[PDB]
RNA sequence: GCGAUCAGAUACCGCCCUAGUUCUAACCAUAAACGAUGCCAGCUAGCAAUUGGGUGUAGCUACUUUUAUGGCUCUCUCAGUCGCUUCCGGGAAACCAAAGCUUUUUGGGCUCCGGGGGAAGUAUGGUUGCAAAGCUGAAACUUAAAGGAAUUGACGGAAGGGCACC
C-alpha cells in the first residue's frame, strides 16, 4: 500500500512543481510529514501547508514558491555515526554552501545544519535543495 | 553575484518571471514580454509608464500564459471582476 | 502543344514585371523592344520568349489582378476600392432577440435596460 | 494558469461538479428524510439511499425499495429533505 | 473612468454574434466562459472581452515604431480586416500564406522584425505563432474556446466562427488603440463604421456596381 | 579580424556597431534571438580562439551509390565566460570548418562561476552540481578546489577551458567511443549552469525596459552611415 | 521492434478470441486478426439484367442480391492485393479511400 | 501409399487417410502461456470513443386519462480496457500517458531475471514424469565482435503511378 507515507507527498511536491503548479494534495500525510514540510518553511523553500482534519489520515495542501529544484526522501534511513554527516552531504546535496540534509534525529527532525550545532546525529529522512 | 570585496563580478543577474519566479534562460527564445500602456487617469490619452511583465517559455507552452496577464494586472488594478 | 516555359524565361519575365510594369503593354512587338533596350539577352529567340511571358503574365494582370505580381499601385487601388454598405442595422424595433441566458447576463452587468424579447 | 491554485477556499461551482470523497474534506452526500404515510401521523427517518426495507411502526405498508444508488421511495409518500 | 464597458458598444457586440463560443470547451479557456446554453453553445463572458481587447489594445502601444507590429491571418474572413488595420495604425500586414520562414530566415524577402503579432485563429495560424516563439516575438490573437493557447500572451476569446464577430473585434483593437495615442482622443465612437472589417465575399461572387444605385430590375 | 563593413539585416545588428549595446550580456538578459554572426564578431569575436575538435568523414550515396561528406566540430570561446558550438555538413574541409566557426558563435552561451564557499580571488569555477544529457552520454559537472586544474576527458577539457572554468571534477555516461555525443553532451551541461535556481537568484526586481524597445527609433531607419 | 501497437489486430483485453477459417486458404486465425470484406452483388451480373427483366413476366421485378461476409487471413489478402503493402507512416492511418463510391468486388 | 510439378518432392499443389481432433477418468507443466512490458499505492494532458454503475434530465420514444416504470442520447462522475494528437517527461531511436516522477551516480514497498557472443537449455547429477519430456543448469573450449535502432543506397516472382512505335 504505502509503507512510506512521506515518499508519496514529496514526489507530488516535485510533480507539481515539473508543471510549475503552486499546489498539491498530498496523502496521507504524517507526522514525520508535517516535520519535514515546517523543516521546509524555514529556510522558506515552499510556502504555506494546510493540514486538513479528515477523521480519516489527514491531507495536506501546499502552497509552492517554485524556490525548489527537488526534494527526495531517505528510506531505508541509513544509521549516520555523525562523521558519515559529511559524505551524504557531499553525494547528493548540489553544494557545500546550500541545500540541507534533514534526519530523524534524537531531539527532533532537524536538518544536518541543526543536528551539527546540537550535535546529535541520526537517521536519514531526507534532501531538499 | 559579489566578490570578496564586494564588487558584484559574474557577469549578469537574469530577468525573472513576474509569475513563475523562474529565470529566463538566455537562449529560451520562447519567451514574451508584454508592456501594457498606462492611462492618463480619466480616458484614453495614454502617456507612458509600462507596467512590464515577463512570461517564461514554460508557462506559454502549457497555454496558460494568457491568463498569468489577467492576475498580474488586477494585481496593478486596471482589470476589475477578473 | 506541350509545354510551359523553363525557369530562365520565367524568372527573366518577373522580374522585369515588377520593376517595369509601367511601359508593359499586352502588345507583344513594344515588349519585344523594350526588353533588349533594358536588358541585355544575347540572342533573339530567347529575347523574344522572355518578352513574349511577359506579353501572357500582363494578359492575366488585366483580368483581375494577377498573384505574386504586386506593383504596389494595386494594394492603394484597394484602398480607394473600400465600398461601404450604408445602412448597417440592428433591425426591427432594436433588433431584439435575446437567447434568454444572455438576458440574465445582460441585466447583471448592464443597467441599460435594452429591450430583450425571450424569443422565437 | 499552471500556478492555479486557490483549493484552501475552493471555488464553489466546481466541489459541486466533482464527487462525494474528492471533496478537500471528504463529506456526505448522504442526507435524512422523514417519511409520512398518509394514514399514519408517523414520521420515521429513512435515508434515499435507504438501508431497510422500512416497515413503519406497526404497519408493514412498505414505504420504500432499494435500487442501488437512492432507494426508490414509493409511490404516495411525502418527505422532508431535512433532519427533522 | 469611462474606460469601463460602453453600454453603447455591448450592443454592437450582440448584434455581431461575439457571445457564441465553440461547444467543446478545452480547459485552458474555461475562465472566458461563463455558462453553457441549452443546444451546445457556450456564453462568453462579453465583460471579459472588452477588457481583454483593452489590454491588448493597450499592448500594441510602448512598442514605439507601430509599423513593427505584423497584423496576421490566413482566415479569408480577416484578409480584409488585417489589412485595414494597417491602414488606420501603421501595423504592417501579413494576409494569406505567411511563407515559413518569414521570421526565422534572413535570406528571405519576407524577413520580418515584429515587436507584437495579433494573430487571428491559433489552430489555421500555427505557423506564424510556431515562428513567432523561435524570435521572441509577443502573439495576442483571437481565440475560440477550442484555442491552442499554446504561445498567446493575451487572448481576446471573440467567437472566430466568423460572421461579424472576426470583424467587430479588430475594428475594437484599432479603435482603442486609434484613441489611446492614436489622437481621436476622449473616447466618443467613430465616424468610420464597422462594417470595413469584414470579407466582401460570395465565394461565387455577385458582382455588383459600388456606388449605391438601387438594383431595380429588368 | 573582419575585414567586413558588416550592414544590419536585423534590428539588433545596428545596435551593436551603434555602439548602444555594448555587451552580449544585454542580449542574454532580454533574451533576445542572435541570428546574425555579425553581431557576435563586434562585441566578443575579437579575441574569440576558434578551436577544430574533429575533422571525421561521413558517407552518403549519390544513387548508385558512393560519395562521401565533410564533419567539423568546432568550439569558440573566450576564456572569460563564453562556449558557442556548431558541427556542420559540406563537401570541403575549409567550408567545414568556417561554417562550423559561424554556426558556433551563433549559439554562445554564458557561463556561471562560483566558489567553494570561499568568496575570495574572483569566482573560479561553477557553483553547483550541474548536468546535461545529449544522446545517452551525460556529462556532469561536480565543483572541485583550485589547483585541480580541469579534470575531465581530452576533449572536455579544451571545452572547459574556452569558458575559463578553472576547476571542475566530470563524469561521462556511455559508449566512450562516440566522441561527437560527448561534445554535445557538455554543452548542455555548460548551458544548464543558469538553470539551477540557487537560493542567491530568488528575488526578482524591476528586471528591464529592452534596448529592442527603448532605442526603438534609430534600429528602423535611414543611413548606410560612413565613418 | 514492435513496428504494431495492436501486436497483430486489436486484442486488447480479451487476447484469445475463436478463430475463424479464412476463405481463401481454410487457415485459422483468431476473429480480432481477420481482414474482412463485405461481398455484396447482384445475383444477375450487369449485362444479364437488361435480358432478363424482358424475358422474366413480372412489372419491373428489383433484383435479389448476393451477400458473402469473405474472412481473409494476411497472407491471402495481401497475395490477392486486399491490402497493398503500406507506409511506416501509413501503417500507423486509418482513413480509407475511395472517391468515387460504387465497391469493386470484381474478378 | 498415390497424380502432377521439379535434377530431387520425400514438399507447396491433388487424392485416399492413420494417430490425433471431440468427450470422460487420469498424465504432462510447457508455448510468441505475448500486451515481449511483475504486482500493490499516489501523483503528472486534452479530445472523442468504449464497458459497467450512480447523481440530474421539467430530453425524445414506449402507456393507463397522464404518470409512476424502461432504454438511449444529453449533463456530471468513479472505476475498466484502449485509441487519437500532443509530453507537459523518458528513450538510442522506433516508440512510451508509461517504458513518466527511472534524479544531478538514488527514492513508496516487494519479487524475479540479465551482466560479451556461441558451446547451451546442452553436459552432469538431483528432481518430477508411465514414457515423451520438463525443471534445476555448468564447463572445457571457442571467438572480436554480437544485438537493437534509425539513415541512405542496392534488390524483390512486395505495392501504385508515369514515360518511348529500341
Amino acid at each position: 500500500v504505502r509503507m512510506n507515507v512521506l515518499a508519496d507527498a514529496l514526489k507530488c511536491i516535485n510533480n507539481a512543481e515539473k508543471r510549475g503548479k503552486r499546489q498539491v494534495l498530498l496523502r496521507p500525510c504524517s507526522k514525520v510529514i508535517i516535520k519535514f514540510l515546517t523543516v521546509m518553511m524555514k529556510h522558506g523553500y515552499i510556502g504555506e501547508f494546510e493540514i486538513v482534519d479528515d477523521h480519516r489520515s489527514g491531507k495536506i495542501v501546499v502552497n509552492l514558491t517554485g524556490r525548489l529544484n527537488k526534494c527526495g526522501v531517505i528510506s531505508p534511513r541509513f544509521d549516520v555515526p555523525i562523521n558519515d554527516i559529511e559524505k551524504w552531504t557531499n553525494n547528493l546535496l548540489p553544494s557545500r554552501q546550500f541545500g540541507y540534509v534533514v534526519l530523524t534525529t534524537s531531539g527532533g527532525i532537524m536538518d544536518h545544519e541543526e543536528a551539527r550545532r546540537k550535535h546529535l546525529g541520526g537517521k536519514i529522512l531526507g534532501f531538499f535543495f | 553575484m559579489q566578490n570578496d570585496a564586494g564588487e558584484f563580478v559574474d557577469l549578469y543577474v537574469p530577468r525573472k518571471c513576474s509569475a513563475s519566479n523562474r529565470i529566463i534562460g538566455a537562449k529560451d527564445h520562447a519567451s514574451i514580454q508584454m508592456n501594457v500602456v498606462d492611462v492618463d487617469p480619466e480616458t484614453g490619452r495614454q502617456t507612458d509608464g509600462s507596467k512590464t511583465y515577463a512570461i517564461c517559455g514554460a508557462i506559454r507552452r502549457m497555454g496558460e500564459s494568457d491568463d498569468s496577464i489577467l492576475r498580474l494586472a488586477k494585481a496593478d488594478g486596471i482589470v476589475s471582476k477578473n | 502543344m506541350g509545354r510551359v516555359r523553363t525557369k530562365t524565361v520565367k524568372k527573366a519575365a518577373k522580374v522585369i514585371i515588377e520593376k517595369y510594369y509601367t511601359r508593359l503593354t499586352l502588345d507583344f512587338h513594344t515588349n519585344k523592344r523594350i526588353c533588349e533596350e533594358v536588358a541585355i539577352i544575347p540572342t533573339k529567340p530567347l529575347r523574344n520568349k522572355i518578352a513574349g511571358y511577359v506579353t501572357h503574365l500582363m494578359g492575366r494582370l488585366r483580368h483581375s489582378q494577377v498573384r505574386g505580381i504586386s506593383i504596389k499601385l494595386q494594394e492603394e487601388e484597394r484602398e480607394r476600392r473600400d465600398n461601404y454598405v450604408p445602412a448597417v442595422s440592428a433591425l426591427e424595433q432594436d433588433i431584439i432577440e435575446v437567447d434568454a441566458d444572455t438576458k440574465e447576463m445582460l441585466k447583471l452587468l448592464d443597467f441599460h435596460n435594452i429591450r430583450g424579447l425571450q424569443l422565437t | 494558469m499552471p500556478l492555479a491554485k486557490d483549493l484552501l477556499h475552493p471555488l464553489p461551482a466546481e466541489e459541486k461538479r466533482k464527487h462525494k470523497l474528492k471533496r478537500l474534506v471528504q463529506h456526505p452526500n448522504s442526507y435524512f428524510m422523514d417519511v409520512k404515510c398518509p394514514g399514519c401521523y408517523r414520521i420515521t427517518t429513512v435515508f434515499s439511499h435507504a438501508q431497510g426495507v422500512v416497515v413503519c411502526a406497526g404497519c408493514a405498508t412498505i414505504l420504500c425499495q432499494p435500487t442501488g444508488g437512492r432507494a426508490k421511495l414509493t409511490e404516495g409518500c411525502s418527505f422532508r429533505r431535512k433532519p427533522q | 473612468d469611462i474606460l469601463s464597458l460602453k453600454e453603447d458598444d455591448i450592443t454592437k457586440m450582440l448584434v455581431a454574434t461575439t457571445h457564441l463560443g465553440s461547444e467543446n470547451v478545452n480547459f485552458q479557456m474555461e475562465q472566458y466562459v461563463y455558462k453553457r446554453r441549452a443546444d451546445g453553445v457556450n456564453i462568453l463572458n462579453l465583460g471579459k472581452t472588452w477588457e481583454k481587447l483593452q489590454l491588448a489594445a493597450r499592448a500594441i502601444v510602448a512598442i514605439d515604431n507601430p509599423s513593427d507590429i505584423f497584423v496576421i491571418s490566413s482566415r479569408p474572413i480577416g484578409q480584409r480586416a488585417v489589412l485595414k488595420f494597417a491602414k488606420y495604425t501603421d501595423t504592417t500586414p501579413i494576409a494569406g500564406r505567411f511563407t515559413p520562414g518569414a521570421f526565422t530566415n534572413q535570406i528571405q524577402p519576407a524577413f520580418r522584425e515584429p515587436r507584437l503579432l495579433v494573430v487571428t485563429d491559433p489552430n489555421t495560424d500555427h505557423q506564424p505563432i510556431m515562428e513567432a516563439s523561435y524570435v521572441n516575438i509577443p502573439v495576442i490573437a483571437f481565440t475560440n474556446t477550442d484555442s491552442p493557447l499554446r504561445y498567446i500572451d493575451i487572448a481576446i476569446p471573440c467567437n472566430n466562427k466568423s460572421a461579424h464577430s472576426i470583424g467587430l473585434m479588430w475594428w475594437l483593437l484599432a479603435r482603442e488603440v486609434l484613441r489611446l495615442r492614436g489622437t481621436i482622443s476622449r473616447s466618443v465612437e467613430w465616424p468610420v463604421v464597422v462594417d470595413l472589417f469584414f470579407y466582401r465575399d460570395p465565394e461565387e461572387a455577385e458582382k455588383e456596381e459600388a456606388a449605391a444605385k438601387e438594383l431595380l430590375p429588368p | 579580424e573582419d575585414s567586413k563593413e558588416w550592414v544590419p539585416v536585423t534590428k539588433l545588428g545596428r545596435l551593436v556597431r551603434e555602439g548602444k549595446i555594448k555587451s552580449l550580456e544585454e542580449i542574454y538578459l532580454y533574451s533576445l534571438p542572435i541570428k546574425e554572426f555579425e553581431i557576435i564578431d563586434f562585441f566578443l569575436g575579437s579575441s574569440l580562439k576558434d578551436e577544430v575538435l574533429k575533422i571525421m568523414p561521413v558517407q552518403k550515396q549519390t544513387r548508385a551509390g558512393q560519395r562521401t561528406r565533410f564533419k567539423a566540430f568546432v568550439a569558440i570561446g573566450d576564456n572569460n565566460g563564453h562556449i558557442g558550438l556548431g558541427v556542420k555538413c559540406s563537401k570541403e574541409v575549409a567550408t567545414a570548418i568556417r561554417g562550423a566557426i559561424i554556426l558556433a558563435k551563433l549559439s554562445v552561451v554564458p557561463v556561471r562561476r562560483g566558489y567553494w564557499g570561499n568568496k575570495i580571488g574572483k569566482p573560479h569555477t561553477v557553483p553547483c552540481k550541474v548536468t546535461g544529457k545529449c544522446g545517452s552520454v551525460s556529462v556532469r559537472l561536480i565543483p572541485a578546489p583550485r589547483g585541480t586544474g580541469i579534470v575531465s576527458a581530452p576533449v572536455p577539457k579544451k571545452l572547459l577551458t574556452m569558458a575559463g572554468i578553472e576547476d571542475c571534477y566530470t563524469s561521462a555516461r556511455g559508449s566512450t567511443g562516440t566522441l561527437g555525443n560527448f561534445a554535445k553532451a557538455t554543452y548542455a551541461a555548460i548551458a544548464k549552469t543558469y538553470a539551477y535556481l540557487t537560493p542567491d537568484l530568488w528575488k526578482e526586481m524591476p528586471l528591464g525596459s529592452t534596448p529592442y524597445q527603448a532605442y526603438s527609433d534609430f534600429l528602423s531607419k535611414p543611413t548606410p552611415r560612413l565613418h | 521492434t514492435k513496428k504494431r501497437r495492436n501486436g497483430g489486430r486489436n486484442k486488447h483485453n480479451r487476447g484469445h478470441v475463436k478463430p475463424v477459417r479464412c476463405t481463401n486458404c481454410a487457415r485459422c486465425v483468431p476473429k480480432d486478426k481477420a481482414i474482412k470484406k463485405f461481398v455484396i452483388r447482384n445475383i444477375v451480373e450487369a449485362a444479364a439484367v437488361r435480358d432478363i427483366t424482358e424475358a422474366s413476366i413480372w412489372d419491373s421485378y428489383v433484383l435479389p442480391k448476393l451477400y458473402a461476409k469473405l474472412h481473409y487471413c494476411v497472407s491471402c489478402a495481401i497475395h490477392s492485393k486486399v491490402v497493398r503493402n503500406r507506409s511506416r507512416e501509413a501503417r500507423r492511418i486509418r482513413t480509407p479511400p475511395l472517391r468515387s463510391f460504387p465497391k469493386d468486388m470484381a474478378r
